[PDB]
């Protein structure tokens, strides 16, 4: 096309890649620090310090544990029929009613914490031949002596305590949780003074199961002016089953049932403040964002959260190797 | 990297190349200059984002689990609760540690791969008219003005158009 | 080799690779769907719906749970001395003899389910001073009143229930499982009517361990015309140890021992039909093939089975990328 | 892929190539034709089967384990039984998900590797007698009849036999 | 530079890589044996057979189990106030004092094994109205009859066992472990002969918890000339809490408390010899080196140890593929 | 391997090469010679040791855990203790098995990579003066004495110094 020129000229083309003056060191299969152009952090390691109140229903227990709320300690009566996604228990919560212990407290705190509801329904139990509604000075309902708002302390009427034998069928289509208990007198005198008989007995049964407890007399440490204890127990009654409470002494009767739900509910011990904000992931240290795949804030979590890991930093290279000239 | 282009035959990077990841500096008839290659920059970026999204893929949510803090000493059951959580944590920690290591290793070789792929693509295009200087630079053996450089970079360079010029200028043996 | 020709001719060689018109999308490290020439499914996600009866010894419990079979409910007497690899319990199984509860039922169902055998050996216990072989109308053995074929309800003779105190040494070279129990009368009158004493006691011991239970009187719900319950207990007696049964009331004595085996045996709750076919992997949904590495049918499995996973499809590319000719 | 042959310099595949995975398409004065390369097809296939067998390697059998279904509410122990199985499942699900991802990624790069390996092998063989047209096709600069093509494909092509013919025909600069 | 030569000559350069005549086969993603130039074993699969006594404080229990050491069996009195990182229990250890059982033995072996100390502090309990310091011929302290060096068998004084009711406040800043028990008489006569009352009762409480046990009369197997048993129980008393022991029979009283530590301590059953050497990783089979990442010696380990794995060999290629020219 | 140098175009290894991993055998005016390449031998070794150290990285220590041996039959809790440990072991066994497989696969491709990298580096240096014989050997088309071979190996070979000699000797077509 063109003609043979008497001049000859070349060009130079060089390929290359960028570099930044400031790379990030990242780990690989063969090296423990190799500097790349850029990386992302994959470990969430800091909390807001605040439990966001959205989207899950947080319920702050304030100075009530969930079991006190359940039982109906006077100072916890605020929680009656409450409902939660996450119940938060505070470290400063205290009990302040009759001294009780719950054999397998930890399972009770779990069954109601997962149920998510404290909805109580009163049932008409007729206690024939005993003095209902007893209370104590250790559990003041205002000026007066009182008791747990959901239990019924039964004492002898006149001069006798009959053998109580009552039934309450589960005619509804749902499971019913009944909370009940037994009083352990501090002295053998207290036993007879209260329940007439020298040894009470409580047998709570269903067609599926039975449990009989005998009280145990003896001095325990003074707690709120009392050296006696009551112990709490629970009976789930299935639809179509029947509950038969039977006792000739020391029964702390149930006033009805708690409904049981199945759902995403749980309890968390935390002193972090609830605050108004949206956050899917709750940690005792406050909410954390779940945009990263792993977190190092706390192994206790509730909700859509990153996987807890021991590493506190794990950087994913999002760039080539940094091989700079030097510059500034 | 496995291909030996980045931190290999290409001695070092260009802190000056602020408009793309891979590119072309040239020196010619009009003078010296530089241009980013946007097609391999996108190819490297899309693969890195592909990786990223898959790691950042769905969080699993968990609700009521087991207790992980205890305030009294209980023995056999609590011992187990602690062993289950402890070994769960160690297994997930291993997993996160191996994941970013394989991931990072691959990012360094895939960006190395793209560098070498650009290079080879230019090599193939220039056909008999250029020689590899080794250092990631081709010596183009014919008059190549700024539109000529533009056609190499935009993938339209016709080698026939300058073959006889280049080929003569290339094999004229004399020193 | 030859001399300069006058005609100039070239050839063209092109390398390439196949493509199929129909690729499969597969996942990678950098892409979530990339189309490959071919892939294999790695997640087994369907069952035959039938428990194959080969190679493992399936035993269909039909309407007997394993504990009823063990205890010897009349309607479960078919299972006496049976043996299984997998005992399958059906949802419709029922009990139909004297009302009983088993404290830690779940461990008892496990120890015998893993033992794999119901082989019973009668031992000559001599109960001196009591009426052996009592039964009840709640447990009809045909026309008549009866009881569990492996327990022995002991009642007073005339006006006396002595303190039973018997021994049975483990002279054999194997462990012996003894199943025994205690009757809880519904009334204090039933207690004396049956066992004379106001409170029975059962203490079952070996040189290694002891357990003493006291019955618990009280009305429980009517079940098969009974408001009393018996509770089942178990004692493994090691070779060279001795069993010493000791009671002055409410003992439901053992008629001998069950042999214990150690092996691959287990129990499964399933309503799938047993059928005749070979299959190494049993799932409550029926057998599944274990040719794939992972399955999504059911997390309960018995035998050589794929690892349960949440994914229901996971495709392994077994081919190159599909880049078809007739493009997009 | 890391090598950039498949879906790279080789534009697209041949739906027509039904007898092998990799192959050769040509044009000489005797006509045109196509033939599968069976040696790299076997190489890619054996590696894919090697992968497969190792995944399909021994099932672990388990017999008496723990209960995984419950019909009443029990609290602390059942809470643990459910946590143990739930975290077991999540860990094995992660594992199966990461395994087919690494696996698939590697299958795409090993088949890309074999494509490029075939290409390079042909390149090396043809020596100074052919030029790379870039698109995965070589321009053979000498008379190459069907037995000549057959010798390239079956790996017996002697480049010396046509070197002077090719080399002349190649560097005869004129347009 | 020089002028065109009339001679012409070429050279040959060939690149290559080494090969060894003896490669090692190693596994990959695509092959199950491929021969590489060299590899490293990653599975530690052999023990010295000896528990090195360094750096952890091994305590060889010799013929004492930790619970016998705790309780104070005469033959285990060597261990009083001892301290360990790892307590090693030997298969041949025996007990040789009064027959006892520990309900939840396994948690007791765990709480003290992790505490790491047997430091006992005697407290001044005043038992008013009972005969202290009882012992038995089943527990000879030398020529004479004796008992566990840390328990105190209380028997009625004169002709009366009063109701014991004592307190011991935790005034210190640490938790206190109290070990106590209850005696189950073999006969109803033994009950009255020893404790006067027909049924004893022991109630041990703190403000946090209570436990009441009633003894259970009955013949158990002769063990060291005894058919009675004592059962061991434990009560941790928190700082600022109080212990209140209360009984009218069968109490085996505590002589004070064990201090509780929290630390790296544990117990191991092993018959391997302790020997003098340094080794971070203890296994029942003896120490093993923890230079490799995985081990196959034993799944029980204490200290910095390799992860137990089922594979007994796992070879990491540390070299290229072996492609020898001559080969073999 | 992915590059096809080791056990690929380089037919087999040299059991005789006892001083390095990769190397050069040559033939010239002064006779024949062999020499190890120490720079790629170090490159392959450092990557292999990098891998090794990271695997041999920190042991986790554990102290009081759960019982893993039982001498009596207990049922529900012991069943769980055995299930927790059993599934822990299976998960760590899977992990060790996948780890040495990915690791080994990568070692074979990174040493293959270094072989090919050395080769390519020599290729680039010799520029227009040598031809690839295919088998991993270059035919140097000019008089190359032992110091010339030394400069190729030590990376100082100036191709211009012998370009006209080589280029003539290369394209003098005649058979
Ligand atoms: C069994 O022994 C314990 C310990 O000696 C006895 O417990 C103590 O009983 C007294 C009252 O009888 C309690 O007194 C009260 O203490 C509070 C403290 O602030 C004070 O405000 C009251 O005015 C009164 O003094 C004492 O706290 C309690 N001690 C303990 C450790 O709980 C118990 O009474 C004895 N039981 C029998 C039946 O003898
Ligand atoms: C304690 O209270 C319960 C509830 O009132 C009493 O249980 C009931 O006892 C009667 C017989 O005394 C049972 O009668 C039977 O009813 C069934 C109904 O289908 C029928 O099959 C029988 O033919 C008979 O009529 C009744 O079922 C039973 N109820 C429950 C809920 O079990 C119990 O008797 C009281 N105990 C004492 C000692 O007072
Ligand atoms: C309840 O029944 C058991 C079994 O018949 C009785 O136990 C046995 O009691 C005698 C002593 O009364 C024990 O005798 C001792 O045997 C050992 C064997 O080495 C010997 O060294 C002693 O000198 C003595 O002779 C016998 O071992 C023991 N048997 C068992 C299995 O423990 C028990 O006495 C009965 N209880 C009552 C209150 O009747
Ligand atoms: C139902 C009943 O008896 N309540 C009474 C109790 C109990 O006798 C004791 O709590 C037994 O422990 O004693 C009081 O002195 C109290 O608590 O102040 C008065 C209270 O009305
Ligand atoms: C050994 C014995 O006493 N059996 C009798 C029982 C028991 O007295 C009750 O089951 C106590 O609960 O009562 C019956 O009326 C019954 O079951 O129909 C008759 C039966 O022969
Ligand atoms: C405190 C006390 O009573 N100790 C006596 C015991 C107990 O009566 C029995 O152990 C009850 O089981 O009996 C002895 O015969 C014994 O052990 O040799 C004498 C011993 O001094
Ligand atoms: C580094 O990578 C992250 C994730 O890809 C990205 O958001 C960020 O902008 C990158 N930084 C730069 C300077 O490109
Ligand atoms: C709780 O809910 C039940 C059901 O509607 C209701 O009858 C009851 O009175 C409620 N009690 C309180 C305190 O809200
Ligand atoms: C979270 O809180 C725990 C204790 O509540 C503490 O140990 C941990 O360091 C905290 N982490 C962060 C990131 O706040
Ligand atoms: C490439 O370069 C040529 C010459 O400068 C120019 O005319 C053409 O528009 C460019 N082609 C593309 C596709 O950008
Ligand atoms: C797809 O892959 C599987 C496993 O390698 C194989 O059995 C199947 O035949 C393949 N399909 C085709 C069309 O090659
Ligand atoms: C069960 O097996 C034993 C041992 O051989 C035998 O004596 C017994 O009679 C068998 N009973 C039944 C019902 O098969
Ligand atoms: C298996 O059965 C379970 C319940 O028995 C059910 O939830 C699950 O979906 C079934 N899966 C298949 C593949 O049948
Ligand atoms: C290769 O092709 C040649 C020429 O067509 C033929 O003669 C020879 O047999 C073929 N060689 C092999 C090894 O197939
Ligand atoms: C094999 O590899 C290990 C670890 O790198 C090393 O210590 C050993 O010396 C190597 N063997 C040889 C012959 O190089
Ligand atoms: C155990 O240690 C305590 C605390 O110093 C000491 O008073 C006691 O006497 C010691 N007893 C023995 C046997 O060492
Ligand atoms: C370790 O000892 C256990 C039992 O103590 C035994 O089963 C195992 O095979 C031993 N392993 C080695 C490497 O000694
Ligand atoms: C390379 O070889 C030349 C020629 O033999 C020699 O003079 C020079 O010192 C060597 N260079 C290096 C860097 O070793």
């Amino acid at each position: 096309q063109d003609l043979p020129g008497n001049d000859n000229s070349t060009a130079t083309l060089c390929l290359g890649h960028h570099a930044v003056p400031n790379g990030t060191l990242v780990k690989t299969i063969t090296d423990d620090q190799i500097e790349v152009t850029n990386a992302t952090e994959l470990v969430q390691s800091s909390s807001t310090g605040k439990i966001c109140n959205n989207p899950h229903r947080i319920l702050d227990g304030i100075d009530c544990t969930l079991i006190d709320a359940l039982l109906g300690d006077p100072h916890c009566d605020v929680f009656q029929n409450e409902t939660w996604d996450l119940f938060v228990e505070r470290s400063k919560a205290f009990s302040n009613c009759y001294p009780y212990d719950v054999p397998d407290y930890a399972s009770l705190r779990s069954l109601v914490a997962s149920s998510g509801t404290l909805e109580f329904i009163t049932e008409g139990f007729t206690w024939t031949g005993v003095t209902q509604n007893g209370g104590s000075n250790a559990c003041k309902r205002g000026p007066g002596s009182g008791f747990f708002s959901r239990l019924n302390w039964l004492t002898k009427s006149g001069s006798t305590y009959p053998v109580l034998n009552v039934t309450m069928p589960n005619n509804d289509n749902f499971d019913k949780l009944y909370i009940w208990g037994i009083h352990h007198p501090s002295t053998n005198q207290e036993q007879t003074s209260l329940y007439v008989q020298a040894s009470g007995r409580v047998t709570v049964s269903t067609r599926r199961s039975q449990q009989t407890i005998i009280p145990n007399i003896g001095s325990r440490p003074w707690v709120r002016g009392q050296s006696s204890r009551i112990s709490i127990y629970w009976t789930i009654v299935k639809p179509g089953d029947v509950l038969v409470i039977n006792s000739n002494g020391n029964l702390i009767a149930p006033r009805g049932y708690f409904k049981m739900r199945t759902g995403k509910s749980s309890i968390m011990r935390s002193d972090a403040p609830i605050d108004t904000c949206i956050s899917e992931c709750i940690t005792p240290n406050g909410s954390i964002p779940n945009d990263k795949p792993f977190q190092n804030v706390n192994k206790i979590t509730y909700g859509a959260c990153p996987k807890y890991v021991k590493q506190n930093t794990l950087k994913l290279a999002t760039g080539m190797r940094n091989v700079p000239e030097k510059q500034t | 990297g496995l291909f030996g282009a980045i931190a290999g035959f290409i001695e070092n990077g260009w802190e000056g190349m602020i408009d793309g990841w891979y590119g072309f500096r040239h020196q010619n008839s009009e003078g010296t200059g530089q241009a980013a290659d946007l097609k391999s920059t996108q190819a490297a970026i899309d693969q890195i984002n592909g990786k990223l999204n898959r790691v950042i893929e769905k969080t699993n949510e968990k609700f009521h689990q087991i207790e992980k803090e205890f305030s009294e000493v209980e023995g056999r059951i609590q011992d187990l609760e602690k062993y289950v959580e402890d070994t769960k944590i160690d297994l997930w920690s291993y997993n996160a540690e191996l994941l970013v290591a394989l991931e990072n290793q691959h990012t360094i070789d895939l960006t190395d791969s793209e560098m070498n792929k650009l290079f080879e693509k230019t090599r193939r295009q220039l056909r008999e008219n250029a020689e590899e200087m080794g250092n990631g630079c081709f010596k183009i053996y014919h008059k190549c003005d700024n539109a000529c450089i533009e056609s190499i970079r935009n993938g339209t360079y016709d080698h026939d158009v300058y073959r006889d010029e280049a080929l003569n200028n290339r094999f004229q043996i004399k020193g």
